[PDB]
């Protein structure tokens, strides 16, 4: 049969051991925190009751991402049709699961950070296409740089007003303003080429993307030939990644669930062992006991209010 | 002064824009407000022509 744990202090040793009794536990010998190799104090089980922490904190990592909602269950036993099935009626293999979790939680990461670094340049690159598109096109000196142009997006048509206000002030007319509604708006500032980063100050003042050219994709002529061909690259790059998202969303729901529930085990098994100093004492006692197999079931759901187990 | 500032405004703003021109007319000399006052320093508002202001 299964070995069966139990912990508590000697005061109600003797309401344990009839409770205990009753359901038909046999061979109930009282033990201490030292004569079974397994419930004796290291620094081993400091370290493995981390590691479980660090699962816990991975599955809300990996929760949050898939978008996929905090999950309770809270087994430990096999009565339960999920606790049966989510959390096996052999003991832990603290290596294993840690190596599981971990692999996972890692590749994560990495994914997540490129699917933020594709997707700002992506809506960046898409919004600007249009913008250069224009500016260049109202020709034949904004495919160099022998005029100066400034291109720039505002979600304000009131704080250009202000922009063309100041220009005029201290910088004369040498501005020629056009503007388009879009989708934010469009500005336009033609200027000089020997007062560029006098009108680039008021502009950055007020706060807009006016830049001499918004894309870097340039390097063929003219720019917006390059600037439409890293755009296709960068849709199907963000598409690719959701793809690999759901892959890996459908493999680890079910898991995630049924390795929480298998943590809880866990971290009851640290305690009952005696996990470090504090917890030696405060429970003085580990007992032992037999519980046949079927019925190693209705065991673990009893939980008295200081008793918590651990079967193999 | 309250009369000619605002006859100068009137007359000769038209030549500077009309984005240029903004009603704040008036006066307040007690700080009980920060609004009402010309220069195009300030955001705020702005003189409408090249006029100045001096007060000795």
């Amino acid at each position: 049969m299964a070995l069966v744990q139990f912990y508590i202090p000697q005061e109600i040793s003797r309401d344990s051991a009839y409770t205990l009794g009753q359901l038909g536990l046999v061979q109930f010998r009282d033990l201490n925190s030292k004569v079974r190799a397994f419930q004796r104090t290291f620094v081993n089980e400091i370290r493995r009751l981390d590691n479980v922490e660090r699962q816990y904190r991975y599955f809300y990592s990996l929760l949050k991402k898939h978008d996929i909602k905090l999950y309770e269950g809270d087994t430990d036993k096999y009565l339960d049709g999920s606790g049966e099935l989510y959390v096996p009626p052999s003991g832990s293999v603290i290596d294993d699961y840690v190596r599981n979790a971990s692999y996972l939680e890692e590749r994560l990461i990495q994914m997540e950070d490129a699917t933020d670094q594709i997707e700002v340049q992506k809506n960046d690159l898409e919004q600007y296409r249009f913008i250069l598109q224009s500016g260049d096109e109202f020709i034949a000196a904004a495919i160099g740089a022998s005029v100066n142009y400034v291109t720039g997006v505002i979600a304000r048509d009131k704080v250009a007003t202000l922009e063309q206000i100041l220009w005029r002030v201290l910088r004369g007319n040498l501005f020629f303003k056009t503007v388009e509604i879009e989708q934010n708006a469009f500005i336009v500032f033609s200027h000089g080429d020997l007062i560029i980063k006098r009108i680039r100050k008021i502009a950055e003042s007020l706060d807009a993307n006016l830049y001499d050219v918004d894309s870097s994709n340039e390097g063929r002529s003219q720019q917006l030939a390059k600037v439409n061909k890293n755009l296709s690259d960068l849709y199907t790059v963000l598409k690719t990644t959701s793809t690999t998202l759901e892959s890996e969303l459908y493999a680890i729901a079910k898991e995630l669930d049924s390795w929480f529930q298998d943590v809880t085990r866990e971290k009851a098994i640290f305690e009952i062992l005696n996990k470090s100093n504090y917890d030696t004492n405060r429970k003085i006692l580990i007992a032992e006991g037999w519980i046949p197999r079927d019925e190693l079931a209705t065991l673990q759901a009893r939980l008295g209010e200081m008793i918590a187990r651990l079967g193999i | 002064l309250s009369k000619c500032k605002s006859e100068l405004i009137d007359a000769f703003g038209f030549l500077g824009g009309n984005a240029f021109m903004k009603d704040k007319k008036g006066k307040i000399n007690k700080q009980d407000t920060s609004l009402h006052q010309y220069a195009s320093l300030v955001d705020t508002e702005y003189e409408p022509f090249v006029m100045y202001i001096i007060n000795l």
